[PDB]
RNA sequence: AUUCUUCAAGGAUACCUUCCUCAAUCAAGAACCAAAGUGUGGGGAUCAAAGAUGAUUAGAGACCAUUGUAGUCCACACUGCAAACCAUGACACCCAUGAAUUGGGGAACAUCAUUUUAUUUAUCAAUUUACGUGCCUACUCAGCACGUUUCUUACUUCUUCACGCGAAAGCUUGGAGGUUACAGUCUCAGGGGGGAGUACGUUCGCAAGAGUGAAACUUAAAGA
RNA sequence: GGACAAGUCUGGUGCCAGCACCCGCGGUAAUUCCAGCUCCAAAAGCGUAUAUUAAUGCUGUUGCUGUUAAAGGGUUCGUAGU
C-alpha cells in the first residue's frame, strides 16, 4: 500500500540520485534535505511589554526606529515536526493541499 | 514475455526443459530419489512381520488413542 | 431488408436497433444516455409545417463531451446550419 | 439557419446585431476551454475573449427549431440556479408555455419516481452548465437532451446544443432569453415577423 | 391495485405499447415491475432463485446478519433478467430479488452455425462478459451439441432460450455471485455487435412519449 | 526499432476506429500495405484512401465509415495449406458467417474465400472483421 | 512499524545468527 | 436551554399565515387568539406557540421572513416588480451610441451585415 | 554545491553539409559500483562501534550524561554483499485537457540597409501571423532581462485531467491503456508455506565474504 | 451433515470406543461412532491401494505470471544467437 505518490519527499524518479542530509533542528537526526520540514521563522527579540519599557530608556528606538529581529531557517525531522505540532495528520483526500506560500 | 521468432525453436525448447523442474509433481516422477526413500519399492503393497503394538495419540483438536502397530 | 433471414424469406430477429448517426454504432436497450432530437422544417415564411428531421446520438459521446461537436457536423451535412457568414451585397 | 428552399428568411438582421452588442452578449471571460475554443473570434488586449456573432445566431435558431417541434410546451423545462436568471425563466415560461425550476435543484427530480414532485420533461434548457451540473447529470440517466447557454470557460459534458454567449450580467442573460422567446413565437403562428414585438426587455431584468 | 406513476406505465396500462420491443427500441428505463408482468403472457415468465447467503457487519456486542438473494427470470426465448437484493429475512430478500430481476430485462440475439434451415439455435458471435475476476466466454456451436457449460451458467442460458453453445471460463468461478453476473453481461452484448446484415441503414420512428403526447397530457 | 510496416499500419487503423475517428494518417507506406487496404475496401470496410508522395516511403490517409470492428496482423507469417482454412477461421474469427483472413499466395494477395475458390495455399498475413 | 508480520525474529538478526553459525562450522571442519 | 422544537415552530408559522390580521406584538392578546384557534391539549405548548408567533410578528414589521409567504404582501410585491418603463433600456442605450473595440470592429466588418449604425470605436 | 586558473569530454538545438543500412536486444566475456570492512604509508580538529565512569530500573551488559580506541580525511592496492526502489528490463508505434518549469531556435524588440475574382456566393475556406517595457562606456555589450505567439529536448503537476484497465489501492502522451476481439522485436526471473539461500562440491578473495545451489523431513494454509 | 443422490426416526456409548481422502463428528437430545427400521446409487457386480491420462490457461507454441500476492539482473559495454 503506497501512502503517498511522491513518497513523502520531493524527488521525482529520473531526476536525482541522492540528496545531501541535514541535521534536525531539535534532535540532530540526519534527514535528507528535500524530505525534511522546513520553516523560515522571523522572531521579535522582545514582546510588546518589554519592548515598550526598553524604548522609553533608549534614545535610538525612543522615536520610531524598529527594533532588531531574529531570522532562522529551521529544518525538522518528521518525528519532531509532529510532536511539536508543526504539522498534524490529515484526512485522506485532504493530504493533497499544498499552501505554496506563507498564510 | 517469450520469443515468438519463427526460427527460435531451439530457444523455446531449452526454456521449457529448464522450467519443467520447478513443479514438484513433474520432478518427483522423474528423479528416482523418492523411490529410494519409499519403504515400498515403488509397489502398492508389502508384507512384513509385527514387532510391537503401540498407541499413538491423536493431534491436538481431537483426543484419542489410535491403536497402531510396528512392522 | 435489414436483419438475418432464413433459407426462405423469413426474418428471425426480435427487433432492429437504432444506429448512431455520428459513429454508426448500435444503440442498445440498456444505454440510458442515448437521445433523439427532432428539428422542425420551416416554410418559405418562418413558420413550421409539420415535418421534422431526426438525429440519434450514441450516448458515450454525451458522457465524453463530444455530442455538441457531432451535432454541429450532422446539422451542416443535412443542410440546416450555414457553415459561414454570407458576403456583403 | 438554412431551410429547404433557400428562402434567406430567419437570417439575422441589423437590428438584432445592435441588441446583442448593446447588452454585451459578445464578451466572454479570460479563461477558455478546449470544447469552447471553436466559438472564439479573437481576443482583446485586456485578455477578454470575443465570441463569434455568426455562430451564436446559428445555434440560437437551431435551439428554437428544436423547442418549436414539441407538441406539448409543458414537456420543456427551463432551469436556472443563478440569481440573475430566475426572473427571465419565469417570464419566458409565461410567454411560451413551458415549465421552470429556479433556485436549488433538488436531486432526484428526474429519477426518484415515487416522489410528489417527479418530473419527466422531453427537452431541458439550462442557463449555466457549471452551476446547473446536477440537472445535466440527471438528464444523462433518463434519455433527455440538453440545451445550454455557455460561456468561454464552460464544460460541455452532457450538453447537446450549446449557445455561446455571456452567462454573467443581468442584461446579457435577459436579452438571450428575450431573443429565444421571440424566435419560438415567430416560428409558430403567434406573432408576425414584420411587426416589432411589443414586450419590453426590461420585464426580464432581475430586480431585488 | 396498480396506480402507474410514470408516462411509460400509463401507456402500458392502457392498451398501447403491446410488446417489449417498443420499449427496447428507444432504450427507455423500466421503473415498475408491473409493466413486465403485463407485457409477457402468463405461464411463460418462469423465474427461479439461484443463490441466497448471509452477510455480516460487526458491531459493538455482536454482529448484524442479513441475507442477499439472487434471482433469474426469463421467458422461453429471447428475454433474460437477473437481480440481487438484501433483506433482513430470507423471504423478504427473495421477494425483493424477483422485482429487481424483472426491472433489468434485456433481449438476446440468436443465430446459426453453418446453415440457416429451421430457426435460430445458437448465439451469432463470440462474446465475453467480466464481473470481478470472473470472465465467461460463449462460442457458437453446431446443432446437436447442446449447452456445454457448468451448472450455474447452464441454468441461465436455458432461461434465455439458447439451444447450443460452447463455454469457457477463467478466474475464481466459485464466487457464485460474480459467475451469475458475468454470464448475464455476455448475453447482453449479443445486440451490440455490428454485423454486415445490419449495415443497410435504418428508418427513424417517433418515441411513444411524443406519438401519444395528447393522451398523456391529461 | 520498427520491424514490421504492415503490423504498424494495422495497429494505427484499429486504434483509430476504436476511438471513433473519421480519418487516420499512416506512415510509412509500402506495397503490401496498399494491397491489404485494397482487399478491405473491395468488401466495403473502409472507403476511399489517398497516397501522398514525398520521394521517400509515402504516407496514406484513410477514411473510415464505422463498419470495421477490428483488424490485425499475424506474426510470424505461418504457412497455410489449402485444407487448413477451417482451422484458422475457427481460431481468429468471430463466426463462420463473416470476416476474412488475408493470405499471400503465388497468385497474389487475397482473402481466404477467394483462395479456396482458386485452390491455393500460402502464408497468413492478417485478418479483419 | 512499516512492515507486515515477519513471523519470527527480526530478519536482520536472524541473518546475523546464521552468519555466526557458518563461521563455527568452517572452523570445526578446519580442525580436521 | 430555551430552544423551541420543530413542533412549536411549525405551528407558529401556520398561525401567522392564516391569522396575520388580528395578531400584534403583544404576547397577552396573541395568547387569547392562539387558545381560540388551536386544538392541542398542552397548555405549556400553547404558551410557547404564542411566544414564537409574537417573535415572528416583530420580525415581519421590519422585513420579510423566508418561511411565511403572506398572500397580500406577495401580490403587491408582484405588481411592483412588473413595472414597464416609458422607454426600453435597450432602446435608450442604442440612442446613446455603442462603443466597441478594434477586435469587435474587425469581426463586424467581415460579416454580411457589416458595421451597423450608431456604432463608434471610442 | 565557495572563488579563480587550467585539461580533456557530454547532451540538446540550428543546417538545401557528408555517408548510404552501417541497426535492436543480448548466454559467455569486460569495466565501473554507497556505507561499513581489509593492507601499506601520511594525518588526527570534530563525532564516535569496542571499553570506562555516573544515573534510571526489580534488574539495565540499553535508551539519558561525561569520556574514549578503531574508524571518520588523503595516496596507492583490495572487496563487489544495499528498502543498489520508480519495490515497475531495453527498443519502436498510437494516445484527450488546463496551468506551470529547464536548455536551444523562429517571430517580435533592438541593430543595419533603402489568385482570379465576385449580380445570382458556402458541405469542411485563398492566408486568424496581433503586441509593448526597464537598464545601458561622462565594456566577456550591434548587449541584458521582461511582456505576447509558435517549435524541438528534459524533470513534472491538475486539488477546476478523457477513454480504457485493474482483486482493489490505484495507473494514464511519462501506462499498470491500445489483450479470451488473446501474435511488433529481444532478453532475465517465478510455479503453495517452511527446512534455506542452509548442507555438500567447485570458481574467485589477504580475510570478512561473493557466485552456483539440493534433498530427507514437516505443514492446510501462509499471503494481497 | 457438505462436496454428492438418499432420514430434523428409534436404542447404546459419552473427547472413550471409533469415524473422517478434505471440511469436520464424539464430554448426556451425536443429522457423522456401534446397531435396528426405512431410503439412495449401480448392479452380476461393487469397494480399497499404487502408477498414469483428463480435470490443469497449476509448464502456457495455440495459451500463464513478474508495482504491492512467488518473480526485472546495481549500471553500462559486448560476442555467439534471434
Ligand atoms: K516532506
Ligand atoms: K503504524
Ligand atoms: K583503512
Ligand atoms: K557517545
Ligand atoms: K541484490
Ligand atoms: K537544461
Ligand atoms: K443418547
Ligand atoms: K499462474
Ligand atoms: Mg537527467
Ligand atoms: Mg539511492
Ligand atoms: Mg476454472
Ligand atoms: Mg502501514
Ligand atoms: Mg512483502
Ligand atoms: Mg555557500
Ligand atoms: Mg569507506
Ligand atoms: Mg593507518
Ligand atoms: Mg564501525
Ligand atoms: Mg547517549
Ligand atoms: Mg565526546
Ligand atoms: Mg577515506
Ligand atoms: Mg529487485
Ligand atoms: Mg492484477
Ligand atoms: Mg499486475
Ligand atoms: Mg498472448
Ligand atoms: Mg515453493
Ligand atoms: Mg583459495
Ligand atoms: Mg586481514
Ligand atoms: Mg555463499
Ligand atoms: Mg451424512
Ligand atoms: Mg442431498
Ligand atoms: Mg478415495
Ligand atoms: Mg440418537
Ligand atoms: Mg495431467
Ligand atoms: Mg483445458
Ligand atoms: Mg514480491
Ligand atoms: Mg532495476
Ligand atoms: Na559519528
Ligand atoms: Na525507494
Ligand atoms: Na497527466
Ligand atoms: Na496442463
Amino acid at each position: 500500500t503506497t501512502k503517498r505518490r511522491n513518497h513523502g519527499r520531493a524527488k521525482p524518479p529520473c531526476s536525482r540520485g541522492r540528496v545531501r542530509p541535514v541535521h534536525c533542528f531539535n534532535c540532530s537526526r540526519l534527514v535528507p534535505k528535500d524530505k525534511s520540514v522546513g520553516r523560515f521563522v522571523v522572531r521579535r527579540m522582545l514582546d510588546q511589554a518589554s519592548a515598550r519599557d526598553v524604548a522609553e530608556a533608549s534614545l535610538i528606538y525612543g522615536s520610531g526606529f524598529p527594533m532588531p529581529k531574529l531570522y532562522m531557517k529551521q529544518r525538522y525531522c518528521i518525528a519532531c515536526a509532529i510532536h511539536s505540532r508543526t504539522v498534524r495528520a490529515r484526512p485522506v483526500e485532504d493530504r493533497k493541499r499544498r499552501y505554496t506560500s506563507k498564510v | 514475455t517469450k520469443t515468438n521468432g519463427q526460427h527460435a525453436a531451439r530457444k523455446l525448447v531449452r526454456l521449457r526443459r529448464k522450467n519443467r523442474w520447478a513443479d514438484k509433481g513433474w520432478k518427483k516422477s522423474h528423479t528416482f530419489v523418492a523411490q529410494k526413500a519409499n519403504p515400498f519399492g515403488g509397489s502398492s503393497h508389502a508384507k512384513g512381520i509385527v514387532l510391537e503394538k503401540i498407541g499413538v495419540g491423536a493431534k491436538q483438536p481431537n483426543s484419542a488413542i489410535r491403536k497402531c502397530v510396528r512392522v | 431488408t435489414i436483419g438475418t433471414y432464413n433459407e426462405e424469406g423469413v426474418n428471425v430477429d426480435l427487433y432492429i436497433p437504432r444506429k448512431c448517426h455520428a459513429t454508426n454504432s448500435l444503440i442498445t436497450s440498456f444505454d440510458h444516455s442515448a437521445v433523439q432530437i427532432a428539428i422542425a422544417n420551416v416554410d418559405p415564411n418562418g413558420v413550421i409545417d409539420g415535418t421534422t428531421t431526426t438525429l440519434c446520438i450514441a450516448g458515450y459521446l454525451r458522457c465524453q463531451g463530444e455530442s455538441d461537436h457531432a451535432i454541429n457536423h450532422l446539422a451542416i451535412a443535412k443542410g440546416i446550419v450555414r457553415i459561414k457568414t454570407g458576403k456583403k451585397p | 439557419t438554412s431551410v429547404s428552399s433557400g428562402a434567406k428568411v430567419l437570417r439575422m438582421k441589423e437590428s438584432d446585431v445592435q441588441k446583442l452588442l448593446a447588452m454585451h452578449c459578445h464578451l466572454g471571460t479570460k479563461n477558455s476551454s478546449s470544447a469552447m475554443k471553436k466559438y472564439i473570434h479573437g481576443r482583446t488586449s485586456d485578455g477578454t475573449n470575443i465570441i463569434d456573432i455568426h455562430m451564436t445566431w446559428e445555434k440560437l435558431i437551431l435551439a428554437a427549431r428544436v423547442i418549436a417541434a414539441v407538441e406539448n410546451p409543458q414537456d420543456v423545462t427551463v432551469c436556472s440556479t443563478r440569481l440573475f436568471g430566475q426572473r427571465a425563466i419565469f417570464k419566458f415560461s409565461q410567454l411560451v408555455g413551458t415549465s421552470f425550476l429556479g433556485g436549488r435543484f433538488i436531486p432526484g427530480t428526474f429519477t426518484n419516481q415515487i416522489q410528489k414532485k417527479f418530473m419527466q420533461p422531453r427537452v431541458l434548457v439550462v442557463t449555466d452548465p457549471r452551476t446547473d451540473h446536477q440537472a445535466l447529470r440527471e438528464a444523462s440517466l433518463v434519455n433527455i437532451p440538453v440545451i445550454a447557454f455557455c460561456d468561454t470557460d464552460a464544460p460541455l459534458e452532457f450538453v447537446d446544443i450549446a449557445i455561446p454567449c455571456n452567462n454573467r450580467g443581468r442584461h446579457s442573460i435577459s436579452m438571450m432569453y428575450w431573443l429565444l422567446a421571440r424566435e419560438v413565437l415567430r416560428l409558430r403562428g403567434t406573432i408576425p415577423r414584420s411587426v416589432p414585438w411589443e414586450v419590453k426587455v426590461d420585464l426580464f431584468f432581475y430586480r431585488d | 391495485e396498480w396506480v402507474p406513476c410514470t408516462k411509460l406505465g400509463r401507456l402500458v396500462k392502457d392498451q398501447k405499447i403491446t410488446s417489449l420491443e417498443e420499449i427496447f427500441l428507444f432504450s427507455m428505463p423500466i421503473k415498475e415491475h408491473q409493466i413486465v408482468d403485463q407485457l409477457i403472457r402468463e405461464g411463460d415468465l418462469r423465474d427461479e432463485m439461484m443463490l441466497v447467503f448471509p452477510v455480516q457487519k460487526a458491531t459493538s456486542a455482536g454482529q448484524r446478519t442479513r441475507f442477499k438473494a439472487f434471482n433469474v427470470v426469463g421467458d422461453g426465448n429471447g428475454h433474460i433478467g437477473v437481480g440481487a437484493r438484501v433483506g433482513k429475512e430470507v423471504s423478504l430478500a427473495i421477494r425483493a430479488s424477483m422485482i429487481a430481476a424483472k426491472l433489468s430485462i434485456v433481449p438476446v440475439r440468436r443465430g446459426y452455425w453453418g446453415n440457416k434451415i429451421g430457426e435460430p439455435h445458437t448465439i451469432p458471435i463470440k462474446v465475453t462478459g467480466k464481473c470481478g475476476s470472473v470472465a465467461v466466454r460463449l462460442i457458437p456451436a453446431p446443432r446437436g451439441a447442446g449447452i456445454v457449460a457448468a451448472p450455474v451458467p447452464k441454468k441461465i442460458l436455458e432461461f434465455a432460450g439458447v439451444e447450443d453453445v460452447y463455454t469457457s471460463s477463467c478466474g475464481k468461478t466459485r464466487t457464485r455471485g460474480n459467475f451469475i453476473m458475468a454470464t448475464f453481461y455476455a448475453l447482453r452484448k449479443t445486440y451490440g455487435f455490428l454485423t454486415p446484415d445490419l449495415w443497410a441503414e435504418t428508418e427513424v420512428s417517433r418515441d411513444p412519449t411524443d406519438e401519444h403526447s395528447e393522451f398523456l397530457s391529461m | 526499432t520498427m520491424m514490421s510496416v504492415l503490423a504498424n499500419a494495422l495497429r494505427c487503423i484499429a486504434g483509430a476506429e476504436r476511438r471513433g475517428k473519421r480519418q487516420v494518417l499512416i506512415r510509412p507506406s509500402s506495397k503490401v500495405v496498399v494491397k491489404f487496404l485494397q482487399v478491405m475496401q473491395k468488401h466495403g470496410y473502409i472507403g476511399e484512401f489517398e497516397i501522398v508522395d514525398d520521394h521517400r516511403a509515402g504516407k496514406i490517409v484513410v477514411n473510415l465509415n464505422g463498419r470495421l470492428n477490428k483488424c490485425g496482423a499475424i506474426c510470424p507469417r505461418f504457412d497455410c495449406t489449402a485444407r487448413d482454412f477451417e482451422k484458422w477461421v475457427k481460431n481468429i474469427l468471430p463466426s463462420r458467417q463473416f470476416g476474412f483472413v488475408v493470405l499471400t499466395t503465388s497468385l497474389g494477395i487475397m482473402d481466404h474465400e477467394e483462395a479456396r475458390a482458386r485452390n491455393t495455399g500460402g502464408k497468413v498475413l492478417g485478418f479483419f472483421y | 512499524g512499516t512492515i507486515s508480520r515477519p513471523g519470527g525474529m527480526r530478519p536482520k538478526w536472524h541473518k546475523k545468527r546464521i552468519k555466526r553459525l557458518k563461521r563455527r562450522r568452517r572452523r570445526m571442519r578446519q580442525r580436521s | 436551554g430555551k430552544i423551541r422544537t420543530k413542533t412549536v415552530k411549525r405551528a407558529s408559522k401556520q398561525i401567522v399565515e392564516k391569522y396575520f390580521s388580528k395578531l400584534n406584538k403583544d404576547f397577552y392578546q396573541n395568547k387569547r387568539i392562539v387558545m381560540d384557534v388551536t386544538i392541542a391539549r398542552s397548555k405549556k405548548l400553547k404558551n410557547k406557540i404564542a411566544g414564537y408567533a409574537t417573535h415572528i410578528m416583530k420580525r415581519l414589521a421590519r422585513g420579510p421572513v423566508r418561511g411565511i409567504s403572506l398572500k397580500l404582501q406577495e401580490e403587491e410585491r408582484e405588481r411592483r416588480m412588473d413595472y414597464v418603463p416609458e422607454v426600453s433600456h435597450v432602446d435608450q442605450a442604442i440612442q446613446d451610441g455603442i462603443r466597441v473595440d478594434k477586435q469587435t470592429l474587425a469581426m463586424l466588418k467581415r460579416m454580411e451585415t457589416g458595421v451597423p449604425r450608431h456604432v463608434l470605436p471610442n
